C-alpha cells in the first residue's frame, strides 16, 4: 500500500469507529478488509487476527496501526462460476436450494443477508442467473 | 487419511453398546485420538483396531442396510434405532432378509386397503413390510410352479405367531375366500399347550419346529392347510435344569387337580410329580395355568377332538406322571425290583387298563431271542430308570404325533394341493449362561440353517453377477461346513456321543476325555477352557459357546423294551392308548440320533422348497411399547446371525447404484462413459468397484469416500460464494455506515 | 496241533 | 449305509449275524458232511457234501467232520465251505460289501490267524477284517472294563485277567479240558450202563443227552453217597427211535470233571484252581477287584449249578475276607458274539481295521502287529 492508500483506508477505517477513539474491534476487522476490496474467509479472519478468543472478539478494541498488518496479511473467476454451477446444467439456480445451502452449508449466513443478496436475481420459477448474479456480486 | 478433523467414529462403552464421538483433531500414524462427545475424552489407539467410522446422513436410515459404505454392529444398531424410534417402522431389509422388530403394541399397517396396495409390487419398489415376502413368494409360486417357504427365526416371544397370521391373512385376501385362517389360529394354544416350556430366560419359548402347509387348487385358490412338526425336544419330558419347567400342559393338568372330572386321576400338587418336581419352580408369576386349561379344552372341542378323546389324552398324561413317580430298589448290583404293592405303579396300572404284575415284571427285566429261544434277563437299577425314562419320552413323543394328525384331519381338503406354501416357526441360535444337551441340538440345527441360506444367497448373487455380467471369481463363499463336520461327521461330537453310550461303564469324564484326545489340537474350531476339563468350546458362526459335558449322558439315551410297548399296546379299557403306537432300529436310535434324522426330513422339506427369510428381535425385557435397548438388540441381532450375513456381504460388494442414481448424485464431482470415466478419476485402486449393464458395484468403503470428497467440494464451493457475497455485502454495509 | 496234540 | 459282519467261528456252533443288533441271526453246527453210502437212486440230484444244518437233517447217512478241534482249524477245504456257506447261503450277503469280524481263543499258532485272514482277503475280497479274542469280546458283552473271563466252549478253555481294559498277558491261562472232551468220556460212562454210542451221529446224539440232563452237583461226595443210596435221582431220555435211556449219577458226574481233570487223565488242575492260579499271577493292588468280578461266558458255563460250585470252592480257596461274586449272565452262551457286535458298531474301532490296502502292502504278515 502507498501513502493515499494509507491514507484512505485509514479514513475508512475510522468510519468503522462507532466510540471515536479511532478504533474497531476485531469483530469488525473483516468486516473493514472486505469493505476495502479483501475476501477473507472468517478462518483468514480470525488468523490475522490472532485467533482472538469470544470476549476481546466482541468486546476488545484495536486501532488502525495493529488492523494494518493484518489487512496486508490477508491481501498477501471461473472458479466462482463453477461453485454456483455447483448449485445447478441449464444455467439456473432454485432460489430454495441456494437460500437452504447459503444458510445451512459453510460459514452460514442469516436469512436476512440472503434475501438481500438474493433479491431481484430470482425469476418467477424461482431461477437466479447466476452469472449475471456473480458479475453483479463482484462489482 | 479418513480419519481427519470433523470425522465420525463410534467409540465402545457400557452405557450403550457403542456412541458417537467427534474426531478433533486429525489423527497421523500414533496412540491417543482427540476425542469429543456427547466433554473431552481421550480415546487410546490400541493394539489391534482403529475405531469405526459413521455413515454419512445420506445413507443413514435408508430402508436397505446394505446400502451403507460401512458395514458393522455400530452402524446397522444405529439404522435399526433410529428406524424404530424415530419413525416407527418395524420392518426393515436386510440384503435378501426381512428385519421385523416387536413393537409389544398393535399398529394400523395391516389393514386389507394396505394388502391391496402391496399386491403386484416388487418388494424393491415397496417400503419393507411382511407382505412384501408373502406377496414376493405367493406370485414366485404363480411364475414358476415350485413350492415357496417363509421361515421365521428368533427368540420366543418375538411374535413369530403374529407374523405367521398375517402372513396367512394376506394370502387369504389376495386368494380371496375356505375359512383356514381361523381353524389354524384355533391351532396355537393346543400346540403351545404341548409344545411350550419355561426357560431360564423365558416363558412361552417354543421346543418344536413347526411347519404350516397352505395348500393351493390350479386357480391359486386356498385349499386348505397341513401342519408338520420337526425337532421335538423330547428329553425335556423326563429332565429339568433349575429354575425350568416340564412342557405347560402337565401343570395345567396338575392344577386342574380340583375339577371333579379329573378326581379319578389323583393328580397331586404339582410338586408331587417327580417329572414336575425337578425345576424347583411350580408357579409361574402373571399366569394363571388353570384359566389356561379351559382355554385349551375349548380348542380341543373347536377343532373336532371329542370329548372321550380329551379324557383320553389327561389319562395318558396322568399316566406319565405317575409313571414317573415309579420308584426302584436295588435288590443285587445286578437286578432290582419294584417294592410290593407300590401305590404309583398301582394308580399306573389302574389308569392305563393294564395288570400290575405284568408291568411289575416289564420295568425290571428286558428280553433277547435268538431265533430258536428267548432269555428273559434282570437289568440294573440304572438300566431300570433309563427304561422308564425312555418309556415316558416315546408315550408323549407318539401322543404329540396322534395329536397333530388330529388336526390334520381337521385342516385337511378333498380337493388336493397343486402347489403350496410353507411357513416354518423356528427357534434361533442360543446360549446361556450354562449349556446343555438341549443348546446343542438348538445350536447344530441353526447351523444347518445357516448352511442353506449362505448357499441360497450365493445362489442369487451369481444370478445377479450374470445379469450384469460381472464374473463370479470376484466373490467368495464362506463356509461354515467345518463346524458342521466337526459334530455331525464320524467321530464328531455327536458320533462320539453315541459310542460313549453303547460303550462299557461310559461317563461323562471318560467322553470328555475322548472328545479331547480325537479333536483338541486337530481342529481349529474346538478349544477346551483353560481351567476346567469337563467342558468344552465350539466357536459357532455367531459366537464361541462353552458347553458342560455333565448332562449329555443321562439326556442322550434312549431304548424302549418292545416287550413294555406290548404291554401297553394290550390295553383293553380305552381305545386311545394302542391307536398311539400302531403304525424296530427307532426303538434303539438316541436322541442325538433321531434329532439328527428330523433335521434331514426338514432340510430335504426346504430344499424341496424356495425359501423366503424373516428375522424377529425382541427390543426390551419388560414389553414397553416402543423402547429400545442396544443390549438386548446386540444380543438378538447376533442370536439371529445377522451380523455375520452382513460381515460377508461386506466382504461382497454390498453397494449397488444404477447409472442415473449415481450420475445424479455425483455431477458435482465431474452417461455410461462419463461414469467410466469418472470412478478412475476419482478411484485409484480398480479393485474397488466393477461395473454392469445398469450397474455400478462398490466395496464398502467407497460410497462414503466419494461422499465425503462431494461434501468437501460442495463445502469449498459454498465458502468461496459465502465470503465473497458477504464481502459485497460488506461493501454496500460500509456506505450504509457512511449513512 | 503240531506235536503235544493231535490238533 | 455298511454294517459289519460279526462272526464267532467256534467249535460245534458257529454264529454269525449284523453288527449292531441284538443276536446272530445265523445260528448252526460247525460241520461238514459227507455221503459214504452207495447211491442208489439215478437222478436224485446227488450233492457232494452238506454243511451246516443239512448236515445234521441226514446224519444218518453221513460222517461229520468237525473242521475245528481245539480253537485250531485242522482242515482249510472244509472251512472254506463253512463260511461260504454262512456269507451266502445264511446271511445272503455278499462279503465285498462290508468289513467282517473274526473271533479266536488266545495262545494258538499264529499260521492259524495269518491264514484265517488270507483267505478273507485274496477268495473273499473282504473290503477289511480284524480277529478278537473271545474273553475280551465277553466284557464288552457284560459291560465290564475289569474282571476275570472264565470262557469255556467246545474245544478250548481259557481265562484271561482284564483291568481297567488292560490285559495281562502273563497270567493268561488256557486249558484243552472243555467241550468235546466231556462227550467223549460222557460216551465212555454211559457203556457202564449198557448204551453204547459209537458213531459220529450217535455222538450228536450223546451231545443233546449232556444239554438236557447234566447238572453240577454242590457237593460231588454227598450225591455220589445218595444216587447209590436211592433212585430218585434218576431221569429217562427217549433216543430218536423211540427207546428209551434212562441216567442216574452219570448226569451229574460227567460235568464234575470240569473241576477234576484226573478223571479224563488230563494232568492239571479244574477250573478253579486255574481261575485262582490266574489271579494269582497278578500284581496285588487289582486282585480285589478280580475277585469282585468274576464272568462265566460260552455255553459249557451253562450246566445249572456250575455258578454255585465255582463261588463255592474258590471261597475256599481264597482269604476269607474278601467277596467272590460270580457273574453268570442267562444269556452267556452268546456273550462273543454280542460283544463283538457291540465293538464293531463302535466309531472309535474304524481305525482298527485291517484294510486290504495294508495287507497288499505288507502281506498276512501284517496280522500279529496290528491286531492284537
Ligand atoms: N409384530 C407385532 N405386531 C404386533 N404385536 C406384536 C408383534 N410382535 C409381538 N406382538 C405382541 O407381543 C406379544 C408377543 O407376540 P406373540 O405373537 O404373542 O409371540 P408368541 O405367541 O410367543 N409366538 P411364539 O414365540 O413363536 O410362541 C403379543 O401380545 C403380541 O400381540
Ligand atoms: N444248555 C447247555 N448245557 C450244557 N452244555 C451245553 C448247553 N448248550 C450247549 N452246550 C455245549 O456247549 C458246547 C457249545 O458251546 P459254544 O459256546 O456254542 O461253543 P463255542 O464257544 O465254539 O461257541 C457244546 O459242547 C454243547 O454241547
Ligand atoms: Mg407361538
Ligand atoms: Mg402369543
Ligand atoms: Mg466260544
Amino acid at each position: 500500500f502507498n501513502k493515499d492508500q494509507l491514507e484512505e483506508f485509514k479514513e475508512a477505517f475510522e468510519l468503522f469507529d462507532r466510540v471515536g477513539d479511532g478504533k474497531i474491534l476485531y469483530s469488525q476487522c473483516g468486516d473493514v478488509m472486505r469493505a476495502l476490496g479483501q475476501n477473507p474467509t472468517n478462518a483468514e479472519v480470525l488468523k490475522v487476527l490472532g485467533n482472538p478468543k469470544s470476549d476481546e472478539l466482541k468486546s476488545r478494541r484495536v486501532d488502525f496501526e495493529t488492523f494494518l498488518p493484518m489487512l496486508q496479511a490477508v491481501a498477501k473467476y471461473e472458479d466462482y462460476l463453477e461453485g454456483f454451477r455447483v448449485f445447478d446444467g441449464n444455467g439456473k439456480v432454485m432460489g430454495a436450494e441456494l437460500r437452504h445451502v447459503l444458510t445451512t452449508l459453510g460459514e452460514k449466513m442469516t436469512e436476512e443477508e440472503v434475501e438481500t443478496v438474493l433479491a431481484g436475481h430470482e425469476d418467477s420459477n424461482g431461477c437466479i442467473n447466476y452469472e449475471a448474479f456473480l458479475k453483479h456480486i463482484l462489482s | 487419511e479418513l480419519y481427519t478433523k470433523y470425522a465420525r467414529v463410534w467409540i465402545p462403552d457400557p452405557e450403550e453398546v457403542w456412541k458417537s464421538a467427534e474426531l478433533l483433531k486429525d489423527y497421523k500414524p500414533d496412540k491417543v485420538l482427540q476425542l469429543r462427545l456427547e466433554k473431552d475424552l481421550e480415546y487410546c489407539l490400541d493394539p489391534k483396531e482403529l475405531p469405526p467410522l459413521r455413515n454419512p446422513d445420506i445413507l443413514v436410515g435408508e430402508n436397505d442396510l446394505t446400502a451403507l459404505s460401512y458395514l458393522h454392529e455400530p452402524a446397522v444398531l444405529h439404522n435399526l434405532k433410529v428406524r424404530f424410534i424415530d419413525s416407527k417402522l418395524i420392518y426393515t431389509y436386510c440384503g435378501i432378509v426381512l428385519v421385523a422388530i416387536n413393537p409389544y403394541e398393535q399398529l394400523p399397517i395391516y389393514g386389507e386397503d394396505i394388502i391391496n396396495a402391496y399386491s403386484g409390487q416388487n418388494m424393491g419398489d415397496m417400503d419393507p413390510h411382511i407382505f412384501a415376502v408373502a406377496e414376493e413368494a405367493y406370485k414366485q409360486m404363480a411364475r414358476d410352479e415350485r413350492n415357496q417357504s417363509i421361515i421365521v427365526s428368533g427368540e420366543s416371544g418375538a411374535g413369530k405367531t403374529v407374523s405367521a397370521k398375517y402372513a396367512m391373512r394376506y394370502f387369504a385376501t389376495v386368494s380371496g375366500s375356505a375359512n383356514v385362517e381361523e381353524k389354524v389360529l384355533a391351532s396355537n394354544p393346543i400346540m403351545e399347550s404341548i409344545g411350550n416350556a419355561k426357560t431360564t430366560r423365558n416363558d412361552n419359548s417354543s421346543r418344536f419346529g413347526k411347519y404350516i402347509e397352505i395348500g393351493f387348487d390350479k386357480r391359486y385358490r386356498i385349499i386348505g392347510a397341513n401342519m408338520r412338526t420337526y425337532l421335538l425336544e423330547k428329553s425335556r419330558v423326563v429332565f429339568q435344569a433349575e429354575e425350568e419347567r416340564n412342557y405347560h400342559i402337565f401343570y395345567q393338568l396338575c392344577a386342574s387337580a380340583a375339577l371333579p372330572e379329573f378326581k379319578t386321576l389323583r393328580l397331586g400338587n404339582a410338586n408331587y410329580f417327580h417329572y414336575t418336581k425337578q425345576g424347583g419352580s411350580p408357579v409361574i408369576d402373571g399366569i394363571d395355568d388353570a384359566k389356561e386349561m379351559v382355554n385349551t379344552r375349548q380348542a380341543c372341542t373347536l377343532l373336532g377332538i371329542s370329548d372321550s378323546y380329551q379324557m383320553g389324552i389327561f389319562r395318558i398324561l396322568a399316566g406319565i406322571l405317575h409313571l414317573g413317580n415309579v420308584e426302584f430298589a436295588s435288590r443285587d448290583s445286578d437286578s432290582c425290583a419294584i417294592p410290593p404293592k407300590h401305590d404309583p405303579l398301582t394308580i399306573f396300572c389302574d389308569l392305563m387298563g393294564v395288570d400290575y404284575e405284568e408291568m411289575a415284571h416289564w420295568l425290571c427285566h428286558r428280553k433277547l431271542a435268538t431265533a430258536t429261544e428267548t432269555y428273559i434277563k434282570p437289568i440294573s437299577k440304572l438300566h431300570a430308570i433309563n427304561a422308564r425314562d425312555a418309556l415316558a419320552k416315546h408315550i408323549y413323543a407318539n401322543l404329540f404325533n396322534w395329536i397333530v394328525d388330529h388336526v390334520n384331519k381337521a385342516l385337511h381338503s378333498t380337493v388336493k394341493q397343486h402347489s403350496f406354501i410353507g411357513v416354518l416357526d423356528i427357534y434361533g441360535f442360543e446360549t446361556f449362561e450354562i449349556n446343555s444337551f438341549e443348546q446343542f441340538c438348538i445350536n447344530y440345527a441353526n447351523e444347518k440353517l445357516q448352511q442353506q441360506f449362505n448357499m441360497h444367497v450365493f445362489k442369487l448373487e451369481q444370478e445377479e453377477y450374470m445379469k450384469e455380467q460381472i464374473p463370479w471369481t470376484l466373490i467368495d463363499f464362506y463356509d461354515n461346513q467345518p463346524c458342521i463336520n466337526l459334530i455331525e461327521a464320524k467321530m464328531g461330537v455327536l458320533d462320539l456321543l453315541d459310542e460313549e453310550c453303547k460303550m462299557p461303564k461310559g461317563s461323562d469324564d471318560t467322553w470328555a476325555q475322548k472328545l479331547y484326545n480325537t479333536h483338541l489340537n486337530k481342529c481349529a474350531l474346538f478349544e477346551k477352557p483353560r481351567l476346567s476339563n469337563k467342558a468344552f468350546i465350539i466357536k459357532h458362526f455367531a459366537d464361541k459357546v462353552e458347553y458342560q459335558c455333565e448332562g449329555f449322558l443321562e439326556k442322550n439315551k434312549d431304548t424302549v423294551y418292545e416287550e413294555q410297548i406290548k404291554v401297553l399296546k394290550s390295553s383293553k379299557k380305552f381305545k386311545l392308548l394302542p391307536e398311539l403306537f400302531q403304525d424296530s432300529k427307532e426303538h434303539k436310535k438316541t436322541v442325538g440320533h433321531q434329532f439328527r434324522n428330523s433335521l434331514h426330513l426338514l432340510m430335504e422339506t426346504l430344499n424341496a422348497t424356495t425359501p423366503h427369510y424373516v428375522r424377529c428381535i425382541k427390543p426390551n425385557d419388560f414389553k414397553f411399547p416402543f423402547t429400545f435397548d442396544e443390549k438386548r438388540a446386540v444380543q438378538q441381532l447376533r442370536a439371529c446371525g445377522v451380523l455375520e450375513t452382513i460381515r460377508i456381504s461386506a466382504a461382497g460388494f454390498p453397494s449397488r447404484w444404477t447409472y442415473q442414481e449415481f450420475f445424479s448424485r455425483y455431477r458435482v464431482l465431474m452417461r455410461k462413459q462419463t461414469c467410466k470415466n469418472v470412478l478412475e478419476k476419482l478411484i485409484l485402486d480398480k479393485d474397488k468397484y466393477q461395473f454392469g449393464k445398469t450397474k455400478i458395484f462398490f466395496r464398502a468403503g467407497q460410497v462414503a469416500y466419494l461422499e465425503k470428497i462431494r461434501a468437501d467440494k460442495l463445502r469449498a464451493a459454498c465458502i468461496r460464494i459465502q465470503k465473497t457475497i458477504r464481502g459485497w455485502l460488506m461493501r454496500k454495509k460500509y456506505m450504509r455506515m457512511r449513512r | 496241533w503240531x506235536a503235544x496234540c493231535p490238533a | 449305509e455298511t454294517t459289519a459282519l460279526v462272526c464267532d467261528n467256534g467249535s460245534g456252533l458257529v454264529k454269525a449275524g449284523f453288527a449292531g443288533d441284538d443276536a446272530p441271526r445265523a445260528v448252526f453246527p460247525s460241520i461238514v458232511g459227507r455221503p459214504r453210502h452207495q447211491g442208489v437212486m439215478v437222478g436224485m440230484g446227488q450233492k457232494d457234501s452238506y454243511v451246516g444244518d443239512e448236515a445234521q437233517s441226514k446224519r444218518g447217512i453221513l460222517t461229520l467232520k468237525y473242521p475245528i478241534e481245539h480253537g485250531i482249524i485242522t482242515n482249510w477245504d472244509d472251512m472254506e465251505k463253512i463260511w461260504h456257506h454262512t456269507f451266502y447261503n445264511e446271511l445272503r450277503v455278499a462279503p465285498e460289501e462290508h468289513p467282517t469280524l473274526l473271533t479266536e481263543a488266545p495262545l494258538n499258532p499264529k499260521a492259524n490267524r495269518e491264514k484265517m485272514t488270507q483267505i478273507m482277503f485274496e477268495t473273499f475280497n473282504v473290503p477289511a477284517m480284524y480277529v478278537a479274542i473271545q474273553a475280551v469280546l465277553s466284557l464288552y458283552a457284560s459291560g465290564r472294563t475289569t474282571g476275570i473271563v472264565l470262557d469255556s466252549g467246545d474245544g478250548v478253555t481259557h481265562n484271561v485277567p482284564i483291568y481297567e481294559g488292560y490285559a495281562l498277558p502273563h497270567a493268561i491261562m488256557r486249558l484243552d479240558l472243555a467241550g468235546r472232551d466231556l462227550t467223549d468220556y460222557l460216551m465212555k460212562i454211559l457203556t457202564e450202563r449198557g448204551y453204547s454210542f459209537v458213531t459220529t451221529a450217535e455222538r450228536e446224539i450223546v451231545r443233546d443227552i449232556k444239554e438236557k440232563l447234566c447238572y453240577v452237583a454242590l457237593d460231588f461226595e454227598n450225591e455220589m453217597a445218595t444216587a447209590a443210596s436211592s433212585s430218585s435221582l434218576e431221569k429217562s431220555y427217549e433216543l430218536p427211535d423211540g427207546q428209551v435211556i434212562t441216567i442216574g449219577n452219570e448226569r451229574f458226574r460227567c460235568p464234575e470233571t470240569l473241576f477234576q481233570p484226573s478223571f479224563i487223565g488230563m494232568e492239571s488242575a479244574g477250573i478253579h484252581e486255574t481261575t485262582y492260579n490266574s489271579i494269582m499271577k497278578c500284581d496285588i493292588d487289582i486282585r480285589k477287584d478280580l475277585y469282585a468280578n468274576n464272568v462265566m461266558s460260552g455255553g459249557t458255563t451253562m450246566y445249572p449249578g456250575i455258578a454255585d460250585r465255582m463261588q463255592k470252592e474258590i471261597t475256599a480257596l481264597a482269604p476269607s475276607t474278601m467277596k467272590i461274586k460270580i457273574i453268570a449272565p442267562p444269556e452267556r452262551k452268546y456273550s462273543v458274539w454280542i460283544g463283538g457286535s457291540i465293538l464293531a458298531s463302535l466309531s472309535t474301532f474304524q481305525q482298527m481295521w485291517i484294510t486290504k490296502q495294508e495287507y497288499d502292502e505288507a502281506g498276512p504278515s501284517i496280522v500279529h502287529r496290528k491286531c492284537f
